[PDB]
RNA sequence: UUUGCUCCACACAAUAUAGAUGGAUACGAAUAAGGCGUCCUUGUGGCGUCGCUGAACCAUAGCAGGCUAGCAACGGUGCACUUGGCGGAAAGGCCUUGGGUGCUUGCUGGCGAAUUGCAAUGUCAUUUUGCGUGGGGAUAAAUCAUUUGUAUACGACUUAGA
RNA sequence: AGAACUGGCGAUGCGGGAUGAACCGAACGUAGAGUUAAGGUGCCGGAAUACACGCUCAUCAGACACCACAAAAGGUGUUAGUUCAUCUAGACAGGAAUGAACUA
RNA sequence: GGCCAGCAUCAGUUUUGGUGGCAGGAUAAAUCCAUAGGAAUGUAGCUUGCCUCGGUAAGUAUUAUAGCCUGUG
């Protein structure tokens, strides 16, 4: 519905949420996600581990920087999930993933807008309670993500500006709430309840 | 399927040497009628020198469950082939009809001893009467006076892609 | 007032195909709040448009259009079977289209 | 100083329950439960809403907050007894929950002509609101 | 089949690729972790390399056996004239790494530094930092307001220098510019340095 | 087998107050406050009265069972500790060597030296966790006495102890030379 | 190198659209738990209330939206200015003060519409760039050639020269 | 490597098995509409992140015939089952069920 | 009368809804009503011991101030 819908990653599952969306920028919607950090993946912390060297073994044997490229960030993490179910060699494919923006933490320009989930991707709707999962901020660090503290210290950051929002937002509701009270009980609100409104 | 049970009755060609030939019953669980008389006489086979072309089935009736909305006690004893012998079996389950319960069976033992249809015999089921002759902890712990349990962790359906608020599993 | 809408939003997804091969006669057509075979029954029927710009003016206008009609559902989703006077080109899948509300059976 | 342990309050699946039945031929009708099968199955029985005497899984109803006496295994004519006795529908059609669904149904039924008036309606109640707030 | 005999390999794989440089003047990849419970002080500086010569000490070091005696050993000369303080940068942490934020010159610079902003100097009109210089000309408000924005968000603040080259026996005449970061105190300190 | 309902009793006595929420548990007596993080387990708690406290598992497999057990000795081991704390009693055996224990002061970190074992020229070293005390006990030849609140904390600081004076390269039947736990109980 | 370069307002041409057609509508954390309101001794506190989906909330009437009269309120909202504060992760946005000005469908009036002929996107968005008006702003470098050897197969590199 | 009966490939495209002369489905003039086969419906990818009862957690899980491999022997991992004995006349461990030997 | 379309009434093929009347079976089985018998995961009443003056625990008691099961019509 949104020209631009805004998907706050915490809490969902990698392969679940990167399906959701891969359908939805092949379907023409553009997609930003941001919080990449918080991601989930089912499995404890060191089988995904063992899991990722696995995947870093593997290399051009003639020369290292043609193979395969190892991405660290939880960003590029997601994103290596999402390229993998879209046809990214064709112009279709390209076009698709040109709909597509990931960040680590929440920008500046997105800590001001509205944020959804993902219902199908979310790990406390998916998982049986008592299931092992592990947070793909960790996993990335132990792989060489150097920038793990400073997203923490901006988090914080954000958090504080956006609590001192909320409590302003907070006192304005609970305003408006009492002068539509005491604006009830009229003769226009009367009608209004007949029709439903 | 879903199984409904019938009852089907049998007999030996008529000859003039012994005219008037015994009739057979047992009860059969199947999906329709073409099954349960193709299963009655796959069990005729194994107890008396017969077969479909020496003989006539004399008549099939569907058995409806006499009281079919209340809760009973089924004890069930079965025989099956694993991938090396035979074994007998004794279960209880816990349903409101002979066909309830007979399908509960079967989707217990395919997914427990991965035994298939082709590979089940149904010796008797029948219904428990009394309370303390049931044997299995499993069923009797739903027999205690004034049972109540919560179900925790609820989880909601969504018929949205996106939602726009964190959901609670409260319940 | 400031909307002046009449037709239902819609997204043009690909063509009717199998595993590898496509029908280019035939579009999938996605129409939005419609999730569900018996609601996508009440569009069967309604015009469709697609809407496009072109540098050059013809009929004095620079805006072109192609005309096609919905002809049956498609899946347990909502989507929809439609046919055009000329087939819809590639590259528009994931292009919106318009649904019209006539013929009109209310 | 004393203990605070906090409480739980989940919904119970018991005898006299008041369930919501969402799928299938009896959804939006009330019905109570009667005895229970398992873990999942459930026996529910309303006659005052025309729900048959049926085995039920729980994932077809949702458990609502009311609840009435009632013996257990008891048949239709006790349940229809105990449910006017006990005034069950009196006390759902009181509730939040109960008052959202009649009026969800009753927006979706409006005409072209209604919402119209909501539209002036609203626009009416909004200046003596604005008007309050300043 | 495998190799008859085994040796181990020739050369370093972790000096790849053998190109050249991409400048004479070799980068600084690493600065000594900052202590701010010390005094301002660079951590580094800028010298010429002149020659070799040989000297003569006792040696001090306890169960050797040249303890207590002469040691010939060859030195290494480096010429070090005093280096010029012509600005300051500021850097801001990101997730994306280290960025620069803001960067304030001195008023005056010398002939020296700006030789290093011209290819054809001799036919230049030199007109590198004139309106800059007028950032100076008011009450300084514009260079306040820069430092202001240095002292507010930035995490590592560095100082542009340059050699004095005209003191050396080199003909080059082009001073060489660089980057040292301090160490030591808060941000504000660094600054005020 | 997916038990419907298992249940285990925890009581308190009149001078610990329990607050549970959210699976964060704060015990407080007179000997002082301890503090336990469970959002591991998925158990509900409830309070009977004063004195009484249930922990419930529901519809919970034979593994999940077997934690809820868990649960209760847990809880138990921090109303014991506020009340009547730990007492670990450790010994020191040697053959020839003397074993020489002191606690040390380092950039203010409370650690315990050991010296001589085994005739080493190398110092051992151990921490000391927060909240457990060290004492010599006297009339008692070699040893060391370690109390505290948290069970967990003593008796993983003793066992650090014991640890660090192994024997290697060594018959370590013949060589039985070490620090070892000798007692368990209460300060009380 | 025949008045070049740059910014602002609109004028006419060209250019193309991975796809506007009321509004991307901002706490955090937990989920075997929470949100909101309220009271106190401000707590891991007491009480009340809500969920069971945005099926919401906001907006929404007038020649794609005209021209005029009156009543009630002193509000709502648009445009160009103005006062102050905040925002550096890619801040390029958010909030606030004062006045001027347009509209108001909160309520009651009076005129106008046709013929696009029974439907035909029936054209109302934002991308880039060029040519002519006039209102301000600022008056350089690089390369070749020559030269150097801390460089070098050739390019390249590093130096010097009014 | 060599025979028997039949069906195929060779001489044959088409849908399916990612890929393949022989397998599964089905055999072909040029087109339109409808319905299916074998095989499939998280995304790539047309089609239910459908419904229902269970089982499984692997520091080398598993995932579909021909087919692209795994065995003997073991595990108080977990699940169901068979036989015998103890236990209301209080067993086992130090006030309710428990013990032993086996099956898959 | 050449090009491109709209609607109505029909014909051929086909897809997707709403609704009416009948037949069969244990002439469905249940529910419901009447009646006989019975039991406990035992309702009312009663007895017994401690109990923040009414709350449990187990004995009796087969419909009473809840109900249920089985057969028969
Ligand atoms: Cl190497
Ligand atoms: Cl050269
Ligand atoms: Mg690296
Ligand atoms: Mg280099
Ligand atoms: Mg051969
Ligand atoms: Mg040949
Ligand atoms: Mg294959
Ligand atoms: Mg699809």
């Amino acid at each position: 519905v949104e020209p631009v819908v805004v998907i706050d990653g915490k809490g969902h599952l990698v392969g679940r949420l990167a399906s959701v969306v891969a359908k939805q920028l092949l379907n023409g919607q553009k997609i930003v996600v941001v919080r990449a950090e918080e991601l989930n993946i089912s499995g404890e912390f060191f089988r995904n581990k063992l899991k990722y060297h696995d995947f870093l073994r593997k290399a051009t044997a003639f020369n290292k920087t043609r193979g395969p490229f190892h991405f660290r960030a939880p960003s590029r993490i997601f994103y290596k999930a999402l390229r993998g179910m879209v046809s990214h060699k064709t112009a279709r494919g390209k076009a698709a993933l040109e709909r597509l923006k990931v960040f680590e933490g929440i920008p500046p320009p997105y800590d001001k807008k509205k944020r959804v989930v993902v219902p199908q991707a979310l790990r406390v709707l998916r998982l049986k309670p008592g299931r092992k999962y592990t947070t793909l901020g960790k996993l990335s660090t132990s792989v060489g993500w150097k920038y793990e503290d400073v997203v923490a210290k901006l988090e914080a950051k954000r958090k504080v500006s956006s609590a001192e929002y909320y409590a302003k937002k907070r006192a304005f509701t609970k305003k408006v709430a009492s002068a539509n009270a005491t604006a009830a009980e009229s003769d226009v609100a009367k009608q209004l309840a007949a029709l439903g409104y | 399927a879903h199984f409904k049970e019938y009852q089907v009755i049998g007999r030996r060609l008529p000859t003039e040497s012994v005219p008037e030939p015994k009739l057979f019953r047992m009860r059969i669980f199947a999906s329709n009628e073409v099954i349960a008389k193709s299963r009655y006489w796959y069990f005729l086979q194994k107890l008396h020198k017969v077969k479909k072309a020496s003989g006539e089935i004399v008549s099939i009736n569907q058995i409806n469950e006499a009281h079919p909305t209340k809760v009973k006690n089924f004890g069930v004893w079965v025989r099956y082939d694993s991938r090396s012998g035979t074994h007998n079996m004794y279960k209880e389950i816990r349903d409101v009809s002979r066909v309830a319960a007979v399908e509960t069976l079967y989707q217990d033992m395919a997914a427990r001893h991965r035994a298939r249809f082709r590979s089940i015999h149904i010796l008797k089921v029948a219904e428990i009467e009394k309370t303390a002759d049931v044997k299995r902890q499993y069923v009797k712990q739903f027999l205690t006076k004034d049972l109540k349990f919560p179900l925790p962790h609820r989880v909601q359906k969504s018929t949205k892609t996106f939602s726009y608020k964190r959901p609670s599993t409260f319940y | 007032a400031e909307s002046h809408r009449l037709y239902v939003k819609g997204k043009h997804l690909s063509y009717q195909r199998s595993k590898r091969v496509n029908n280019p006669n035939v579009s999938l057509i996605k129409i939005e709040g419609v999730a569900t075979p018996q609601d996508a029954q009440f569009y069967l029927g309604k015009r469709i448009a697609y809407v496009y710009r072109a540098s050059k003016e013809v009929r004095g206008s620079k805006i072109r259009v192609m005309w096609g009609k919905v002809t049956r559902t498609h899946g347990n989703s909502g989507v929809v079977r439609a046919t055009f006077r000329n087939n819809l080109p590639a590259k528009t899948f994931g292009a919106s289209v318009r649904i019209f509300l006539y013929p009109s059976n209310i | 100083t004393d203990s605070i342990v906090k409480a739980s309050n989940w919904r119970l699946v018991e005898v006299g329950r008041v369930v919501l039945i969402k799928k299938g031929q009896s959804a939006g009708k009330l019905a109570a439960i009667v005895e229970i099968i398992d873990q999942k199955k459930v026996l529910i029985d309303g006659p005052k809403a025309g729900v048959p005497r049926q085995a039920i899984n729980l994932g077809q109803v949702v458990l609502t907050p009311l609840t009435f006496a009632l013996p257990r295994g008891a048949r239709t004519a006790t349940v229809s007894k105990k449910w006017a006795a006990a005034a069950v529908c009196e006390k759902w059609a009181a509730s939040s929950w109960a008052k959202k669904i009649a009026q969800r149904e009753r927006r979706a039924a409006l005409t072209d002509f209604e919402r119209f008036q909501v539209m002036v309606l609203r626009k009416q109640k909004r200046y003596t609101v604005k008007k309050a707030l300043a | 089949s495998h190799r008859k005999y085994e040796a181990p390999r020739h050369g370093h794989l972790g000096f790849l690729p053998r190109k050249r440089a991409a400048s004479i003047r070799a980068r600084v990849k690493a600065f000594p972790k900052d202590d701010r419970s010390k005094p301002v002080a660079l951590t580094s500086f800028l010298g010429y390399k002149a020659g070799m010569t040989t000297i003569v000490r006792d040696l001090d070091r306890p169960g050797s056996k040249f303890h207590k005696r002469e040691v010939v050993e060859a030195v290494t000369v480096v010429d070090t004239p005093p280096v010029v303080v012509v600005g300051v940068v500021g850097y801001v942490e990101t997730p994306r790494g280290l960025r620069s934020l803001t960067t304030v010159w001195a008023e005056h610079l010398s002939d020296e530094v700006k030789r290093r902003f011209y290819k054809n100097w001799y036919k230049s009109k030199k007109k590198a930092f004139t309106k800059y210089s007028a950032k100076y000309a008011q009450d300084g408000a514009g260079i306040e307001r820069e430092l202001a924005r240095i002292k507010k968000y930035a995490s590592v603040v560095r100082v542009l220098v340059h050699t004095q080259i005209r003191k050396t026996p080199l003909a080059q005449k082009k001073a060489h510019l660089a980057e040292i970061q301090l160490n030591g105190g808060s941000i504000s300190e660094k600054v005020d340095w | 087998m997916k038990y419907i309902q298992t249940e285990q009793q925890i009581e308190v006595p009149e001078g610990v107050t329990v607050s549970i929420k959210s699976r964060i548990v704060k015990v407080v007596g007179p000997r002082g406050t301890l503090t336990k993080n469970l959002k591991h387990i998925d158990v509900t708690f409830t309070k009977v009265n004063n004195q009484l406290i249930k922990v419930a598992v529901h519809n919970g497999g034979r593994k999940h069972v077997a934690a809820l057990r868990t649960v209760k000795s847990l809880v138990d081991n921090m109303i014991t500790g506020v009340t009547k704390g730990y007492k670990y009693k450790m010994r020191y055996v040697y053959a020839h060597f003397p074993i020489n224990v002191n606690i040390v002061e380092k950039d203010g970190a409370k650690f315990i030296e050991v010296r001589n074992f085994l005739g080493d020229k190398k110092i051992r070293n151990v921490p000391v966790r927060d909240g457990v005390t060290i004492e010599f006990s006297t009339n008692v030849k070699d040893e060391i006495v370690l109390s505290g609140n948290s069970v967990e904390d003593v008796s993983q600081n003793a066992a650090d102890l014991q640890q660090i004076c192994r024997v290697r390269n060594k018959d370590i039947r013949k060589f039985l030379d070490g620090i070892y736990v000798s007692h368990k109980g209460f300060i009380t």
